[PDB]
DNA sequence: GCGGGGGACAGCGCGTACGTGCGTTTAAGCGGTGCTAGAGCTGTCTACGACCAATTGAGCGGCCTCGGCACCGGGATTCTCCAGGG
DNA sequence: CCCTGGAGAATCCCGGTGCCGAGGCCGCTCAATTGGTCGTAGACAGCTCTAGCACCGCTTAAACGCACGTACGCGCTGTCCCCCG
C-alpha cells in the first residue's frame, strides 16, 4: 500500500544544496522523522495559540509566532523571513 | 555569648523550610522584571499577578537549584556550595550546555 | 503553475501540509497562508541541516549522507543541537570529546 | 537593578534550599542564573502578549510560558 | 443532569463540552466525559484527603497552599505525577543533609 | 461583569465528601482548579494522540482509559480505572 | 520456554564499551550491577508504555511504532524508525 | 614481552568507540532481556525485529548519555574512576527515580 | 565592619582495586529451512455521534455577616556554649 | 589546653483580642438537557499473505577467569583565609 514520505522533497532540496551527494536509506528515514517532529511541534504550539486567544483558526500569524517560541534565534529569524516571503510570493501569484 | 559558626545557619534552614513566604522583597525583583522585559518590548504593562507568578516560579526554581547544588558540594566532600557546583548541577539538568 | 508549491516557489508539498493540518485537530479551521509558511519553514530546516550533513559527509570522503553525518551536523551546530536537544538519532554515535584530567601528562 | 537581588535574599533562598555554607562568588553566579531564567520565561511570555496584541503582559502569558518551559505553575489560572 | 446518573460530583456536562471544543478529535463518545470527570473527581479527592489530613496535623480547619504541597511531596505517587509542577506558596519539605548536622 | 468559569464548587462538594468538617482558602482553591485543568489537558491530550495513532476519529471512554494508564503511577492509575469503569457502568444503567 | 536472569546478558565488557563511548576511563567494580539496575528501570519504563500502546491497538505484536511513541512520551524522542 | 601501562588502552578504546556508531550491547542477549521484562507485563507478546532494535538504539543512547554525566560526577569529586554513587548523583539531578 | 574559627585545599603516604594480558570457555552471529499466527487489507449494516431547536435550573457574581485565624504581649521549654577542673 | 558539666538564650505555648475573606444566600441567565433526524466511523466477520518464531550446526569472535602490580581511591595532616556571627 501507499506509504507517504517526504523522501522526494528531501531529495530535491539535497540536490539543490549538494548536487553530487546521495542519502542512505537510514539517513532518509531519520530526515523523514525530523520533518514530522518539527511539523507537530510547530503545529501543536500554533494550536495552543489559537486556543489561548479564543480563536477558531490557525493562520500563518500563528505558525509564525509558534516559530518564535520553538526555534533558537538565528534559526528562528531566518525561518520567519523565509516563511513570510513564500506567503507574500503566494498571495500575489 | 557567641553561637558557634554554622549553628544559626542550621537554625535558619529550619525556619525557612517551615515557612512559605517569598524571600526576595517584591520591588527590587519587580524592577528587575520590568528592566528585562523592556529589552524585548517597549511601553509595556504588567499585571500584579503576572509579577507574582514570575516571582513564585523563579524562587521555587532557585531553591530546587540550591538543593541540587548543595548535593554536588556534598558529593565533593565539601560543605560550602561554590559556583563550580551550580555549573555541574545545571550542566546535568541540561539547562546550561 | 498549478502546484501551490510553485505559486510559493517551494520544494515542499503545500497541499500535503494542508491536508495534515486539518486531519490533525489543531483547530476547526485553517488559514491558507499557514500551510505555505509552515511548508517553507520545514524546507528552510531540512536545507539548513542537509547543508551541514553534506559537509560532514565530505570530510569523511563520502558521496552519501549516513546518520553519523546527520549527528555530527546536529551536535556541532550550537542551535540545531538545541532544537534536537532531547532527540536520538539511530546510528548517530557521539562527538569525540575526551575530558582533560583523563589525558596523560 | 540586578544587584537589587540582595546577598541576604540570595542567602535565604539557599537556606530554604538546604544549604549551610555559602562562598562569596555564588551570589553573582546566582544572579546570572536568575537573569537567564527570567529572560527565557519573559521572552516566551512577551511573545504571547505580542501575539495577543496587548500592551499589558498578563498572568496567563507568564503561566503559558512556564508550561512551554516545563516549569508549570499552579495558582494563577491554570 | 448526568453527574447524578453516574454518581459523580463533577460536571459531566462541562467536560463533554470541553473535549469537543478543545480540538482533541472529530467526534467524542458518550462514556468519555463520564470516565474522565470521574478520574478527575477521583484524583481531586486523593489530594483533598491528604491535604485536609495535613491541615489537621498542622492544626487548622482551612486548607492553604502549603497543606497541598505537604500532601503532594509526601505522597510518593502524587509527587511523581506533579513532578514538574511548582505550587504557589508551597514552600519545601523540611530536609537537612546529615553531614550538615552538628556532631 | 464577565462570567468566568471554574471547578470551584465541585472541588468543595468533594471536599465535604472526604473531610466534612474542613474548609479551604482562595489561594489553595486556585491550586485545585489549576490542578484540575492541567490533569484534564494531559489526559485529553494523550487520548487525542491515541486516536490519531490508531487512525480513528473518536475519543471514547477506552481511549480516556488507556490515556490514564500512560499518565498515572501504578497505584493511582489503578484506582482511577476503577472509579472510571464504575461511574461509566453506573451511567449506562440510568437513562 | 521459561526466561530467567537475562539481565546478565548485559555482560561486563559491553557495559564497558558503552562507558567508553561515554568518555569514562576508569570504572569501579560496583558499577556493572548498578548499570544493569538502571537499564532495567529504563526498559521497564519504555515497555510498560510500548505495551500499553500495543494493548490499545488490540495487538499481540509490538511494533517499532509503539516503541517510538513510548520514547516520545518519556521525553526520549527517537528518529530512524518511523514517526 | 610487552605491557601497555594502566589507562593506556582505556584512552585508546574511548577513541575507538567514539569514532563509530555500531551498537555496543550484543544483539541476542539484549533481545532475551526485552522479551523477559515484557512477558512479566503481559504474556504472549511478539516483536517486530525493528521494534527491539528501536528499544536498543534508545537504550544505549541513554546509557552513553548517562556515563557522560556519571563521568562528570567522578571528576567533580577530584576522582577519575566512576562509582555507583556518581551514577546516583546524576540520576537524582536529572530528576530520575 | 570586626574578629576569629573551621573548612578548603594542598601535600603525602598507604593500601589496594582495577587494567591489562593470556589462556580457557562459552554462545553470538550466520544464513538456511520450515510453520502458522497474526497483521493488514477488505466488505457489509447499523449503531452512535453531530447537529438543530426549544425548555429548564445549574452555576456565577454580587452580596453581607461572621468566625478561623493571623496578631501580641506574657511565660514555659529545650537546646547550646562558657567556664571550671585535671 | 582539652574535656566535662554547667549556664542562659532563643522560640514554643497562651490568652486576649480583632478584622477581613470565607462560605453562604439572592436571584438571573446561558449553558446544559431534552427530543429528534441523518449518515457515517468502525465493528465485525472473511480472507491472504507477511515476518515472526523456531530450530540447527558450522564458525569464531567475544566473554570468562585468573595473575600480577601499578597507580589511584582515600585517610591523614597541616596551614591559611574565607565565611559566619
Ligand atoms: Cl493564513
Ligand atoms: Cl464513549
Amino acid at each position: 500500500t501507499r506509504k507517504e514520505s517526504y523522501a522526494i522533497y528531501v531529495y530535491k532540496v539535497l540536490k539543490q544544496v549538494h548536487p553530487d551527494t546521495g542519502i542512505s536509506s537510514k539517513a532518509m528515514s531519520i530526515m523523514n522523522s525530523f520533518v514530522n517532529d518539527v511539523f507537530e511541534r510547530i503545529a501543536g504550539e500554533a494550536s495552543r495559540l489559537a486556543h489561548y486567544n479564543k480563536r477558531s483558526t490557525i493562520t500563518s500569524r500563528e505558525i509564525q509566532t509558534a516559530v518564535r517560541l520553538l526555534l533558537p534565534g538565528e534559526l528562528a529569524k531566518h525561518a520567519v523571513s523565509e516563511g513570510t516571503k513564500a506567503v507574500t510570493k503566494y498571495t500575489s501569484a | 555569648h557567641r553561637y558557634r559558626p554554622g549553628t544559626v545557619a542550621l537554625r535558619e534552614i529550619r525556619r525557612y523550610q517551615k515557612s512559605t513566604e517569598l524571600l526576595i522583597r517584591k520591588l527590587p525583583f519587580q524592577r528587575l522584571v520590568r528592566e528585562i522585559a523592556q529589552d524585548f518590548k517597549t511601553d509595556l504593562r504588567f499585571q500584579s499577578s503576572a509579577v507574582m507568578a514570575l516571582q513564585e516560579a523563579s524562587e521555587a526554581y532557585l531553591v530546587a537549584l540550591f538543593e541540587d547544588t548543595n548535593l554536588c558540594a556534598i558529593h565533593a566532600k565539601r560543605v560550602t556550595i561554590m559556583p563550580k557546583d551550580i555549573q555541574l548541577a545545571r550542566r546535568i539538568r541540561g539547562e546550561r550546555a | 503553475a498549478k502546484t501551490r508549491s510553485s505559486r510559493a516557489g517551494l520544494q515542499f508539498p503545500v497541499g500535503r501540509v494542508h491536508r495534515l493540518l486539518r486531519k490533525g485537530n489543531y483547530a476547526e479551521r485553517v488559514g491558507a497562508g499557514a500551510p505555505v509558511y509552515l511548508a517553507a519553514v520545514l524546507e528552510y530546516l531540512t536545507a539548513e541541516i542537509l547543508e551541514l550533513a553534506g559537509n560532514a559527509a565530505r570530510d569523511n570522503k563520502k558521496t552519501r549522507i549516513i546518520p553519523r553525518h546527520l549527528q555530527l551536523a546536529v551536535r556541532n551546530d550550537e542551535e540545531l543541537n538545541k532544537l534536537l536537544g532531547r532527540v536520538t538519532i539511530a546510528q548517530g554515535g557521539v562527538l569525540p570529546n575526551i575530558q582533560s584530567v583523563l589525558l596523560p601528562k | 537593578n540586578i544587584q537589587g537581588i540582595t546577598k541576604p535574599a540570595i542567602r535565604r533562598l539557599a537556606r530554604r534550599g538546604g544549604v549551610k555554607r555559602i562562598s562569596g562568588l555564588i551570589y553573582e553566579e546566582t544572579r546570572g542564573v536568575l537573569k537567564v531564567f527570567l529572560e527565557n520565561v519573559i521572552r516566551d511570555a512577551v511573545t504571547y502578549t505580542e501575539h495577543a496584541k496587548r500592551k499589558t503582559v498578563t498572568a496567563m502569558d507568564v503561566v503559558y510560558a512556564l508550561k512551554r518551559q516545563g516549569r508549570t505553575l499552579y495558582g494563577f489560572g491554570g
